[PDB]
RNA sequence: ACGGAAGGGCACCACCAGGAGUGGAGCCUGCGGCUUAAUUUGACUCAACACGGGGAAACUCACCAGGUCCAGACACAAUAAGGAUUGACAGAUUGAGAGCUCUUUCUUGAUUUUGUGGGUGGUGGUGCAUGGCCGUUCUUAGUUGGUGGAGUGAUUUGUCUGCUUAAUUGCGAUAACGAACGAGACCUUAACCUACUAAAUAGUGGUGCUAGCAUUUGCUGGUUAUCCACUUCUUAGAGGGACUAUCGGUUUCAAGCCGAUGGAAGUUUGAGGCAAUAACAGGUCUGUGAUGCCCUUAGACGUUCUGGGCCGCACGCGCGCUACACUGACGGAGCCAGCGAGUCUAACCUUGGCCGAGAGGUCUUGGUAAUCUUGUGAAACUCCGUCGUGCUGGGGAUAGAGCAUUGUAAUUAUUGCUCUUCAACGAGGAAUUCCUAGUAAGCGCAAGUCAUCAGCUUGCGUUGAUUACGUCCCUGCCCUUUGUACACAC
């Protein structure tokens, strides 16, 4: 879907930072919480993100729980051009 | 457009569905919970509502 | 569901796809001067003198104040 | 400010949900169930497993993006909302954990 | 100093047992206090038909949620209170504190 | 399994003796049919028809007339920064400041677009492909192994002649013994506790201060920082209490049953909750991000927007509500409940004051609640009157006009209020429903759905009868025996 890179680097910097992310399944909301974007964006764009085997899923009443795997943080990684372990939401 | 999905659900049966299955008939709105009555009868137990009598 | 004739007209119309021109960006060609500007641009401290009015008939259309700028210079 | 109804049907339904969202996702590590007990200055979230390795996974960091997630979902501030792990007793006086071990045995092909 | 502790649960024991440690504690302090005030138990009802369709017999099924309510008046100073808060911590059961 | 076969025992979803009715009238609501662009659809004896918590203006919504959009992930191929593509003022166009599309050029710039595969969604189909849940068989007492015994075997005994029980509940009998599930036990609730713990968020008494009358002490009241005392009433928690106790009858004289006394309670104390095996090719894919398969998937059956429809009316049925009048209608006064619900990042239950005939409005106030709404000062009821056997001051349908409230929007009146209109109905044929005590019936109140809309349902309390304390005649049910040419089983 189209959306722009502004807010797709919102999305994705958002997830590197966290590991997890919630959205309520709202379409027409207009307003996430947690990130200023649309929450059919981010639905959207985290579904573009789990196709290709980086990030899973869980519905669960409604509310798409997201969490990244290892593929996802070094995909992640290459893609907003980050040093080698900088930070990823798996902290000690 | 804007106009998508422009009509108001301030009240009435559009405004409210379940948190479980997103079911528009049979809410339970009482104690504002807002779950439809089935699956209400599914998690009453968990909820920690129970039958005595 | 047992068929649908379309009683309406057969009005498959989709619309353009921001019709592909030729080379754009025309403010103009100077022989061995500077070069002027066509298009004079919107009067808005957004705009950073980059982006044309247009100038279809009785009024000048913008970009960065995307729709409503109006002047008839 | 609210009533103390809708306070009990309120954590009656976070408990509901949890448990429905934890015996969706941790259903391959023995999830029997989960207990929560709220506190002054944090409220602490038990769930009783088997795999408890698993449900940890490397150093806490399943445990830790489990609490992110319903730190994010219920709008708890972060450090405020805790969740422990405990490998529980008696796996087989458990009627979800035996029931889920059917359904991946069967899942797997068994007769 | 009157504060008040108020439990607000629905296991009955686990209140009781509360409100009694915390009694012996208060007059093991030897502190003045209105003892242990029950409010009347809140049923919560909920009358559903049992089906998921609409046939049948119109059988009715009542789920009730008994919500038990009690109150302890207390004078005592701030650090008492403070190690009072600090304990009793019961599961499933809900306790506030309020002053003045 | 069935029998218009027998024996025994049961049930107001059976009857008896009755009660209140329904069926008759008007209206509300559901169903069929008819009509329609659509009048979405499921369910058809109990076990469909005020059921889908289904009281639909829009949403709901699935149907109809039209208009958009894509939320077609991902992979591959193609176009391609001399640009893939997106968006847009105004005008035409359109119900429509939907660029939807067209004119005109602007804008944006690798996210895309086109094709292929592959997905995704679907209140689309299949409840006869399913899971789960519910209902029913079936509110009755029934069901099943183990080891023995009988029989070639299917199978049977155990699980039974009698007597008893609400009950394969027990006494007993006995090729059976010992068990299990169900019933019961259990749990909740309603009744009792002047015995325990307590309590300005429940009360009571006294003390102060104070109002009125009598005054002679008194009677009736008010009073939050006037305190003091208590827990009878109120709330709870912990317990106790009834086990058919005692007595008298009756029974092989056992299980038990009947009567009386005592007792708050002597129909398993009352009412429920839970409730076995086996099944129905019961219902539900329209509760489910529960689902297999099939269909559709981009001028889509996805989703959303506008407007209709689900209410449409020659008719036929089912739940009900109003009544057909003096055991009454109306007008004044008198004046008593219980179950419950209620606002936070919202605008809920509203007191009080004022305005308004009224509905309602406005200014404030209390309450996240045993504290405030609320003593919910409910209605039926009672006492005085008016009326007067007249379809009448019964009855209040059908209409016209106006005033308000909810909502974005009320036109096929949302409801409320005012005035006017003032119809059938004179107690209801064949038929047929429910019911044995605080039960029927009458009476209203709260909650559910709910922005607004109860004639519905779920509960609550208020007033409170008659008639049985039985039978198997009808309708069925359980067990035994018997007959069967039945086995999707009369
Ligand atoms: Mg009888
Ligand atoms: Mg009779
Ligand atoms: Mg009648
Ligand atoms: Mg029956
Ligand atoms: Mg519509
Ligand atoms: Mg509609
Ligand atoms: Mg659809
Ligand atoms: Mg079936
Ligand atoms: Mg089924
Ligand atoms: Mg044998
Ligand atoms: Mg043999
Ligand atoms: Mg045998
Ligand atoms: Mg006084
Ligand atoms: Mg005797
Ligand atoms: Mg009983
Ligand atoms: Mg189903
Ligand atoms: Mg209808
Ligand atoms: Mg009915
Ligand atoms: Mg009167
Ligand atoms: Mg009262
Ligand atoms: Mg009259
Ligand atoms: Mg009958
Ligand atoms: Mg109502
Ligand atoms: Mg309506
Ligand atoms: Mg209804
Ligand atoms: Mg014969
Ligand atoms: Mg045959
Ligand atoms: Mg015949
Ligand atoms: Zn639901
Ligand atoms: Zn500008």
């Amino acid at each position: 879907m189209l959306m722009p890179k502004e807010d797709r680097n919102k999305i994705h910097q958002y997830l590197f930072q966290e590991g997890v992310v919630v959205a309520k399944k709202d379409f027409n909301q207009a307003k996430h919480e947690e990130i200023d974007t649309k929450n059919l964006y981010v639905i959207k764009a985290l579904q573009s993100l789990t196709s290709k085997g980086y990030v899973k899923t869980q519905f669960s009443w409604q509310y798409y729980y997201y969490t990244l795997t290892e593929e996802g943080v070094e995909y992640l990684r290459e893609y907003l051009n980050l040093p080698e372990h900088i930070v990823p939401g798996t902290y000690i | 457009e804007n106009v998508w999905f422009s009509h108001p659900r301030r009240y009435g049966k559009g405004s409210r569905q379940c948190r479980v299955c997103s079911s528009h008939t049979g809410l339970i709105r009482k104690y504002g919970l807002n779950i439809c009555r089935q699956c209400f009868r599914e998690k009453a137990n968990d909820i920690g509502f129970n039958k005595f009598r | 569901r047992k068929k649908k004739v379309y009683t309406t007209p057969k009005k498959i119309k989709h619309k353009h796809k921001a019709v592909k021109l030729a080379v754009l960006s025309y403010y103009k060609v100077d022989a061995e001067g500077k070069v002027t500007k066509l298009r004079r641009e919107c009067s808005n401290p957004t705009c950073g003198a980059g982006v044309f009015l247009a100038n279809h008939k009785d009024r000048l259309y913008c970009g960065k104040c995307h729709s409503v700028y109006k002047v008839n210079a | 400010l609210i009533s103390k109804k809708r306070k009990l049907v309120a954590d009656g339904v976070f408990y509901a949900e949890l448990n429905e969202f934890f015996t969706r996702e941790l259903a391959e590590e023995g999830y029997s169930g989960v207990e929560v007990r709220v506190t002054p200055t944090k409220t602490e979230v038990i769930i009783r497993a088997t795999r408890t390795q698993d449900v940890l996974g490397e150093n806490g960091r399943r445990i830790n993006e489990l609490t992110l997630l319903v730190q994010k979902r219920f709008k708890y501030a972060p450090g405020t909302i805790v969740l422990y792990a405990e490998r529980v007793q008696d796996r087989g006086l458990s009627a979800v954990a035996q029931a889920e071990s059917m359904k991946f045995k069967l899942l797997n092909g068994l007769a | 100093i009157k504060i008040r502790i108020t439990l607000t649960s629905t296991k009955v024991k686990q209140l009781e047992n509360v409100s009694s440690n915390i009694v012996k504690n208060a007059e093991q302090h030897n502190l003045v206090k209105k003892g242990p005030v029950r409010l009347p138990t809140k049923v919560l009802k909920i009358s559903t038909r049992k089906t998921p369709n609409g046939e049948g017999s119109k059988t009715w099924e009542t789920y009730e949620m008994r919500i038990h309510k009690r109150y302890i008046d207390l004078e005592a100073p701030v650090q008492i209170v403070k190690r009072i808060t600090q304990i009793t911590i019961e599961p499933g059961v809900d306790v506030e504190v309020v002053v003045a």
